[PDB]
RNA sequence: AAACUUUCAACAACGGAUCUCUUGGUUCUCGCAUCGAUGAAGAACGCAGCGAAAUGCGAUACGUAAUGUGAAUUGCAGAAUUCCGUGAAUCAUCGAAUCUUUGAACGCACAUUGCGCCCCUUGGUAUUCCAGGGGGCAUGCCUGUUUGAGCGUCAUUU
RNA sequence: UAUCUAGCGAAACCACAGCCAAGGGAACGGGCUUGGCAGAAUCAGCGGGGAAAGAAGACCCUGUUGAGCUUGACUCUAGUU
RNA sequence: GUGGAGGUCAGUGACGAAGCCUAGACCGUAAGGUCGGGUCGAACGGCCUCUAGUGCAGAUCUUGGUGGUAGUAGCAAAUAUUCAAAUGAGAACUUUGAAGACUGAAGUGGGGAAAGGUUCCACGUCAACAGCAGUUGGACGUGGGUUAGUCGAUCCUAAGAG
RNA sequence: UCGAAUUUGGGUAUAGGGGCGAAAGACUAAUCGAACCAUCUAGUAGCUGGUUCCUGCCGAAGUUUCCCUCAGGAUAGCAGA
RNA sequence: UUGACCUCAAAUCAGGUAGGAGUACCCGCUGAACUUAAGCAUAUCAAUAAGCGGAGGAAAAGAAACCAACCGGGAUUGCCUUAGUAACGGCGAGUGAAGCGGCAAAAGCUCAAAUUUGAAAUCUGGUACCUUCGGUGCCCGAGUUGUAAUUUGGAGAGGGCAACUUUGGGGCCGUUCCUUGUCUAUGUUCCUUGGAACAGGACGUCAUAGAGGGUGAGAAUCCCGUGUGGCGAGGAGUGCGGUUCUUUGUAAAGUGCCUUCGAAGAGUCGAGUUGUUUGGGAAUGCAGCUCUAAGUGGGUGGUAAAUUCCAUCUAAAGCUAAAUAUUGGCGAGAGACCGAUAGCGAACAAGUACAGUGAUGGAAAGAUGAAAAGAACUUUGAAAAGAGAGUGAAAAAGUACGUGAAAUUGUUGAAAGGGAAGGGCAUUUGAUCAGACA
């Protein structure tokens, strides 16, 4: 906020044949006549300077806050939007995806993984993997280097160590069926979510 | 100034051992950048205002 | 500046109010900082539990006397009637209000049962040292509901 | 995938750290990974190049050769093999800079600290 | 018709846009509570084998002691006794020290490397003069110690 | 001195530019219309024109813009009684 | 059409991304889009969404860079120069010798106060500087140089400070 | 004008609605009918200047009324959606 | 004459404390004007800036001289709300709180006024010893013009009667808290492009580790790290968990009944006036001057006064954690943030260089390459340099160094030009090029 205006400068008024910004006073540096302040100075405020009161969050109601939530989980069947979405998911049985309540209890990735390809989900953990670019922006710079994509999500009742044996491998996330997010169950406003519903999970639902 | 007090002639003593110009070996330090001597003063260009 | 059919409004922003903006960005933040905080109570607390027992109070003013209310403390008449010392009281988690003055026979009634039940339902540690570890209920708000 | 509240992913806060470590830091940053041969022996992985050692550059240009360790550059993150060197126009010869990720060790220096750490890091040794 | 002017292009100039960079900035959040007469913050002058600066330090001067590491430092020279070791290092850590001239800044002054006083000590034939070494002397205020003042005032002498 | 040379080498100013007569036009055109005309590249002079350059007109008016100064203009005030 | 964000095309790329050049090609009424070639060297794009520090010819606009002017205005106050030798790649300008002049002791002579602060002196030396030059310099480089019982300060008091 | 109400060095005092003035509103560091420095301050501006891509459809007003109103507002009207 | 007392002095007397800094946030003092009102003086800006004094990790506030008017509540602080409301206001412009309710945090108390009077029971200092944040003995001193125990309004005290119930002070080890150290998976296998493989293909492995950085180009598996755990080290400290030694006690406290009492803050409360301030209105706080109380009293009860009632606290002395604040400081994790004319003025020997007498003002300035491999040598040159050579993946990277636009400039090539140039529609000529035939 106190940027462009560390400085004492005025106008040196009409009459010298010269623009009339503030000008930085004083001699012998060259920043000395410099137009100072104005938002179309070199150095000067920006217009409109950002402020940290700006709305950053917002509401939405509670109950079309559920009804999105809701129609997202309904369209993680109807097989042509999670097609439609990415997702791998010609060669799986039958959508819903539900899944032996055993996967809930794996500790061990490299079984997880080995469950989740035999129910169908290899070709999907292969898009993530074959997937992985250097983000184009200067984001890049930012805490934001590689992009891929959007793997399944694995719903759960209970934790037994699926969540850790899980969360190592590119793409998949895990979730429990009583929370549940809008965010994944239909990533940048795309329906269709490719989701594995453990069986407990899957009944619980109701 | 032509009998001066010993605060004076000390400041331009140290002033004097500043006006060198670089010692060329710092040139070839590893990741050295300092080119050349950018304070060097000249008695008939800058006056050092006591 | 005045135009239009628009209703006279009252926007106070004439002082330098852009110096006093409280954006409450530590909102996330001070709730888990309050929620350790009072994890951390609970554990020094020892199987304490973390709130003292509050009276029935009958709401002042022709608004909410229809409500009953948790006061502040049990009064000196409360604390003596249900059979016990004032000074004794406060370190078995029970509050007490000198100020506190009893007009009202059925709240008078309703506050010394509600001492009674919470004596008959804690169990009160010997000085010497042994401490049966016995594991804290967390509440007594929620123990003893108004 | 970070979990700590005490590591950092910032990309900034790395590459500062890692420019300016002290030298110290840099001793344990410039590890060479055993020969497949010495990991067997020592059953160890890896461990922090010192000069004495004697190492094969298994990447770049100089893949092949091999030679003891002239001095470790800790300032240049680079460790130079006396051995593996350019010639000049003028005859001269001038150390090439070998990173040790891009070697392999094949003889340690052992001192009684070497062992002890071979052993910190639970190995055996001949 | 040249020259010249103009326009387009290639190659070469001038200039530093653009693209890609980033040990910097900016904003948010979390944790914490520690300057100083036991001389702070700031200033000045100094200090390296070869440095002007930046950084660091104080005549023990890019550092001394200690502790952890376990072999560098490196622009050049260098020492070499320091490499199965009370031990390399422009390392980390830091609990011990040194810490010029100053500064609230305190013997007095201070546009002065100006001028006193005391104590111990050393040399000069010296309690007294000169010189070297060490240790000292500001203000307000509190508690106490000692030495005092006042027909303020109590008793006690013969 | 200028002026020709060797070396050294700025500034103001610049919409685009630079031949006229009349006409009309923001009522005095370098450009527009109709005529006169019109031939490379230039040097020294010159003060007709460029309504030349130099400063967001000091004059004059407008502004619910000032300030120095004055006074039985409004409103106060140190002091003094 | 731009910067950044969610999703996606398992998009393009060191066998050459981005950029820049190009009186070469094509699509759109247009804002623009696409391609070829050349230069280049590490990233980058299409589509659905999100987002704003989102599009310049002007503001006597800000900063930087560049012209016409123009090899032009100009380099004319202080009376003045000349011949030879030496040096040197190079001499109207340096050094020496010779000549002609000047200041004319109210100095262009001999010292100081204030102010500068090393300019003083020697050796080396010409990229910049000395509005021609340069072998010369108050320039550049590298060194040397300021000796006190009696000269000053220090002591005293002045207006005054405190 | 040039032997004094002369010239001049150093030291010293006077500070901004204040100083200093043989009196010119002069002088107070190229600043004086109120110095310089920073801050309040991005002061206010009914006034001046500028306000950045394309295409498509519609498309005005300088009139009414009230205004310390007359270079401005409100109001109606015309315009779009 | 001698010894005290009171009040006042002096010491380089014995031991200590204050200054100054910083100041983001906190307690006060002091205090504008621009501005807004379309003019302007009340008002507004603003109880704001500038100035002054004083603190802490927070500060302050705080156990009701409170809110209320209810079926009453019950220290303070803060949020949500009350509310842009009650109210103030050239009643204009504008301004503007509080009680209740929900919530965060919770916590409570101590002096003064009392005869210990069968024993000043209290305390600083010196001194010797000790088990040294301290204890003991002794001696000066303080203190009756009152130091302790007791009591604090919720009470409480002196009597009298009647019974039970309860404990203090150390060691030492842990845990807790603080600072720290070390260790803990998996390819560097083949083929291709390359100067470099960290790129594509092939075949694998680890994964509670595919966060991140490094390394000659996009590296989970080359290195450091990451994840999960393990092994240590040095502190502090009475939180509490264990233990263990002293029994502190003819000690201290709790409660029932009967009786007598029941001390409660003054130049203050309050009142007049003046000024300021407040939403506070016949006056919200604050201050100055004058007047100045009382004890069934005093204060408050949001319209002045007289009378009668009622409600409600207990002033003029005091301490106190948390919830609260924080453009400063120490340490951390981040971002739909800026990307070197941007972002802090400063990404660099930046508050530098430079300006100013001074207060102050205050820049510009990042990028060869993976690596100097920073060009040996030859030749022309007085030198700088040029020309060869050489290095490199590249000099179309030569310390003028990535890319290297534009204005503007040189050269070469083409073309036009009788007082500008440039533009529109159209066609000749020259140059140049797409597509389509089949
Ligand atoms: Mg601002
Ligand atoms: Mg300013
Ligand atoms: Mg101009
Ligand atoms: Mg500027
Ligand atoms: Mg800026
Ligand atoms: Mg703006
Ligand atoms: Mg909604
Ligand atoms: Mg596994
Ligand atoms: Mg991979
Ligand atoms: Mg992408
Ligand atoms: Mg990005
Ligand atoms: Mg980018
Ligand atoms: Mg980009
Ligand atoms: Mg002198
Ligand atoms: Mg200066
Ligand atoms: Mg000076
Ligand atoms: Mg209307
Ligand atoms: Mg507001
Ligand atoms: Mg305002
Ligand atoms: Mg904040
Ligand atoms: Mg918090
Ligand atoms: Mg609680
Ligand atoms: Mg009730
Ligand atoms: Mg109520
Ligand atoms: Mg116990
Ligand atoms: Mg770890
Ligand atoms: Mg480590
Ligand atoms: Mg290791
Ligand atoms: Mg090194
Ligand atoms: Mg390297
Ligand atoms: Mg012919
Ligand atoms: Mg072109
Ligand atoms: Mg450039
Ligand atoms: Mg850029
Ligand atoms: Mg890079
Ligand atoms: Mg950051
Ligand atoms: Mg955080
Ligand atoms: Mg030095
Ligand atoms: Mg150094
Ligand atoms: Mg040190
Ligand atoms: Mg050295
Ligand atoms: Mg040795
Ligand atoms: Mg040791
Ligand atoms: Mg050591
Ligand atoms: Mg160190
Ligand atoms: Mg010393
Ligand atoms: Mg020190
Ligand atoms: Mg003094
Ligand atoms: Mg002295
Ligand atoms: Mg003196
Ligand atoms: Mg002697
Ligand atoms: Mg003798
Ligand atoms: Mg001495
Ligand atoms: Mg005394
Ligand atoms: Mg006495
Ligand atoms: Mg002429
Ligand atoms: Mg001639
Ligand atoms: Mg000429
Ligand atoms: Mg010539
Ligand atoms: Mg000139
Ligand atoms: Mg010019
Ligand atoms: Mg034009
Ligand atoms: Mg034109
Ligand atoms: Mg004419
Ligand atoms: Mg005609
Ligand atoms: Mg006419
Ligand atoms: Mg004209
Ligand atoms: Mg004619
Ligand atoms: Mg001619
Ligand atoms: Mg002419
Ligand atoms: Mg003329
Ligand atoms: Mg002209
Ligand atoms: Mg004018
Ligand atoms: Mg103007
Ligand atoms: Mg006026
Ligand atoms: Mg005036
Ligand atoms: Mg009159
Ligand atoms: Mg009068
Ligand atoms: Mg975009
Ligand atoms: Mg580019
Ligand atoms: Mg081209
Ligand atoms: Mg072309
Ligand atoms: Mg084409
Ligand atoms: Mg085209
Ligand atoms: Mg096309
Ligand atoms: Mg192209
Ligand atoms: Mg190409
Ligand atoms: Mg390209
Ligand atoms: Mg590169
Ligand atoms: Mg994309
Ligand atoms: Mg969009
Ligand atoms: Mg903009
Ligand atoms: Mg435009
Ligand atoms: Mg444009
Ligand atoms: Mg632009
Ligand atoms: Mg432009
Ligand atoms: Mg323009
Ligand atoms: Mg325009
Ligand atoms: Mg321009
Ligand atoms: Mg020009
Ligand atoms: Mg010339
Ligand atoms: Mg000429
Ligand atoms: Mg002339
Ligand atoms: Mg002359
Ligand atoms: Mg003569
Ligand atoms: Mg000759
Ligand atoms: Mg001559
Ligand atoms: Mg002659
Ligand atoms: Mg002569
Ligand atoms: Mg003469
Ligand atoms: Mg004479
Ligand atoms: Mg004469
Ligand atoms: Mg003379
Ligand atoms: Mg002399
Ligand atoms: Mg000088
Ligand atoms: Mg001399
Ligand atoms: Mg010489
Ligand atoms: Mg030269
Ligand atoms: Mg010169
Ligand atoms: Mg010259
Ligand atoms: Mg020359
Ligand atoms: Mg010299
Ligand atoms: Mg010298
Ligand atoms: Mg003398
Ligand atoms: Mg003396
Ligand atoms: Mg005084
Ligand atoms: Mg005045
Ligand atoms: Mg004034
Ligand atoms: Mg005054
Ligand atoms: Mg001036
Ligand atoms: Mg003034
Ligand atoms: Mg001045
Ligand atoms: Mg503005
Ligand atoms: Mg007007
Ligand atoms: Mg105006
Ligand atoms: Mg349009
Ligand atoms: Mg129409
Ligand atoms: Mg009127
Ligand atoms: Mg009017
Ligand atoms: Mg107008
Ligand atoms: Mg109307
Ligand atoms: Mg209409
Ligand atoms: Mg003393
Ligand atoms: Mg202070
Ligand atoms: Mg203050
Ligand atoms: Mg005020
Ligand atoms: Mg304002
Ligand atoms: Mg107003
Ligand atoms: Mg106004
Ligand atoms: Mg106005
Ligand atoms: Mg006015
Ligand atoms: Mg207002
Ligand atoms: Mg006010
Ligand atoms: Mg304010
Ligand atoms: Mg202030
Ligand atoms: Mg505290
Ligand atoms: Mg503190
Ligand atoms: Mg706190
Ligand atoms: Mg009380
Ligand atoms: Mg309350
Ligand atoms: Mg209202
Ligand atoms: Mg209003
Ligand atoms: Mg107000
Ligand atoms: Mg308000
Ligand atoms: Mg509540
Ligand atoms: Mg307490
Ligand atoms: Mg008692
Ligand atoms: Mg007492
Ligand atoms: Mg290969
Ligand atoms: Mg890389
Ligand atoms: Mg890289
Ligand atoms: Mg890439
Ligand atoms: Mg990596
Ligand atoms: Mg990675
Ligand atoms: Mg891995
Ligand atoms: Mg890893
Ligand atoms: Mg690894
Ligand atoms: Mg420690
Ligand atoms: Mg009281
Ligand atoms: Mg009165
Ligand atoms: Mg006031
Ligand atoms: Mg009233
Ligand atoms: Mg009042
Ligand atoms: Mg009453
Ligand atoms: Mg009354
Ligand atoms: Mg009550
Ligand atoms: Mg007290
Ligand atoms: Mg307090
Ligand atoms: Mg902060
Ligand atoms: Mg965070
Ligand atoms: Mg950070
Ligand atoms: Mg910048
Ligand atoms: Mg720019
Ligand atoms: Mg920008
Ligand atoms: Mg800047
Ligand atoms: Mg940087
Ligand atoms: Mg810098
Ligand atoms: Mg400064
Ligand atoms: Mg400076
Ligand atoms: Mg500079
Ligand atoms: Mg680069
Ligand atoms: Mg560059
Ligand atoms: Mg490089
Ligand atoms: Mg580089
Ligand atoms: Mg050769
Ligand atoms: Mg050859
Ligand atoms: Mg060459
Ligand atoms: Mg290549
Ligand atoms: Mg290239
Ligand atoms: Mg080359
Ligand atoms: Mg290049
Ligand atoms: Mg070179
Ligand atoms: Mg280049
Ligand atoms: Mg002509
Ligand atoms: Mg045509
Ligand atoms: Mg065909």
């Amino acid at each position: 906020e106190k940027a462009g205006h560390q400085t004492s400068a005025e106008s040196w008024g009409t009459g010298r044949a010269v623009a009339r910004i503030p000008r930085v006073g004083g001699g012998g540096t060259g920043r000395s006549g410099q137009g100072a302040f104005g938002n179309m100075c070199r150095g000067g405020r920006m217009f409109a300077p950002t402020k940290t009161w700006r709305k950053w969050n917002v509401k939405v109601n509670h109950n079309e806050k559920r009804y999105a939530t809701a129609s997202a989980i309904a369209a993680t069947a109807v097989a042509s939007l999670v097609l439609a979405r990415g997702h791998r998911v010609e060669k799986i049985p039958e959508i819903p995806l539900v899944v032996s309540t055993d996967l809930e209890s794996i500790q061990k990735t490299k079984e997880a993984v080995a469950a989740l390809k035999a129910v169908g989900a290899h070709s999907d953990l292969l898009k993530v993997l074959k997937s992985k670019k250097l983000r184009a922006g200067k984001g890049k710079y930012r805490n934001r280097r590689w992009t891929q994509r959007r793997g399944p999500l694995v719903v759960y009742a209970e934790d037994n160590g699926i969540v850790k044996a899980l969360r190592n491998v590119p793409g998949v996330e895990t979730a429990n069926v009583a929370s549940l997010n809008l965010l994944q169950l239909a990533p940048g406003a795309h329906l269709g979510r490719f989701v594995i519903w453990t069986e407990a999970a899957f009944t619980k639902l109701d | 100034a032509a009998q001066k007090s010993f605060r004076i002639k000390q400041k331009m003593a140290k002033a004097k051992k500043q006006n060198r110009p670089l010692p060329q070996w710092i040139r070839l330090r590893t990741n050295n950048t300092i080119r050349y001597n950018a304070k060097r003063r000249n008695w008939r260009r800058t006056k050092m205002n006591i | 500046a005045i135009s239009k059919n628009l209703p006279i409004l009252k926007n106070h922003f004439r002082k330098h109010w852009q110096e006093r903006v409280k954006v409450h960005f530590d909102q996330a933040g001070k709730k888990v900082s309050r929620r350790n905080a009072r994890a951390t109570r609970a554990a020094k607390i020892a199987p304490r539990p973390l709130d003292l027992l509050r009276p029935v109070v009958r709401a002042p003013t022709v608004k909410y006397n229809r409500k009953v209310r948790a006061g502040r403390g049990f009064t000196l008449a409360e604390v003596k009637a249900a059979g016990l010392t004032a000074a004794y009281a406060r370190t078995i988690g029970i509050a007490v209000d000198h100020r506190r003055q009893n007009r009202n026979q059925e709240i008078f009634d309703a506050n010394v049962q509600r001492l009674k039940e919470y004596q008959s339902k804690i169990i009160v540690f010997p000085r010497n040292g042994k401490a049966p570890e016995a594991e804290q209920v967390l509440s007594a708000a929620a123990t003893f509901p108004i | 995938a970070k979990q700590s509240l005490d590591v950092s992913s910032d990309r900034r806060k790395a590459r500062k750290a890692y420019f300016t470590a002290p030298s110290s830091q840099r001793r344990v940053l410039l590890s060479a990974p055993l020969s497949k041969e010495l990991r067997a022996q020592y059953g160890i992985k890896a461990l922090p190049i010192r000069r004495d050692d004697e190492v094969l550059v298994v990447r770049g240009s100089k893949k092949g050769q091999e030679g003891k360790i002239s001095s470790v550059y800790r300032l240049k993150f680079a460790v130079q093999v006396d051995k593996v060197t350019k010639e000049k126009v003028n005859g001269a010869s001038v150390p090439i800079n070998l990173h040790p990720s891009k070697l392999v060790i094949t003889k340690l220096h052992l001192d009684k600290d070497r062992k002890a750490l071979i052993q910190r890091k639970g190995g055996k040794l001949e």
